[PDB]
């Protein structure tokens, strides 16, 4: 299992650890986000990895998770007024 | 040391300098989306709104003087 | 307009700055982590190193001059 820690920065803020498999896909942390009641749509969310950029149907085997990093930033827009 | 230059004024000058960039797309496709999403971090990071560029800045010569002490140049 | 800046330079200026921001932190620590990571941000946007500042900018005067056509200040 690949440790993935969720720093969010922008409100609503937050920074949850869990544990994701290699093949993961990026939209399964957005998923997760939105269940959460953390986001609000897939499409208004981007996550960064020390200034390298994550896709969407990204695989955490393609982006490469440096164990020296370990911290994904998530960057939200809220479409809720 | 003498660097005379504002945070503010840098800050502003970032998000309008990326602003202007992703007008004329003179930089890649995700690479003006990466500026457009750092930019608004950085505007949550300074407290300061990414359209009060003409507020801080305007044009009154904004020379952000910050040499960083850098006499490495060659 | 007739902005006579080049997005290398001021690439490197951003990254240069926030790495004295971090030094002396200027800014709050929350802050400090978000700069850093639009850093590298940044720096993967335009293909270079932070470390590369100094080969950049040096100390010539780096006069950006990028009026972003700001008419507004007033």
């Amino acid at each position: 299992m690949v440790h993935l820690t969720l720093k969010k920065i922008q409100a609503p803020k937050f920074s949850i650890e869990h544990d994701f498999s290699p093949s993961d896909t990026i939209l399964q942390i957005k998923q997760h986000l939105i269940s959460e009641e953390k986001a609000s749509h897939i499409s208004e969310i981007k996550l960064l990895l020390k200034g390298k950029v994550l896709h969407d149907n990204l695989f955490l085997s393609d982006l490469k998770v440096t164990p020296a990093n370990s911290t994904i930033t998530v960057m939200i827009k809220p479409n809720l007024e | 040391s003498v660097d005379s230059a504002s945070k503010e004024e840098i800050a502003a000058l970032i998000v309008n300098y990326f602003s202007s960039i992703v007008e004329k797309k003179e930089i890649s496709e995700d690479g003006a989306d990466s500026l457009n999403v750092a930019m608004d971090c950085i505007s949550e990071a300074f407290g300061f709104e990414r359209e009060a560029v003409s507020g801080i800045l305007g044009k009154s010569e904004f020379k952000g003087q910050h040499l960083a002490d850098i006499l490495n140049s060659a």
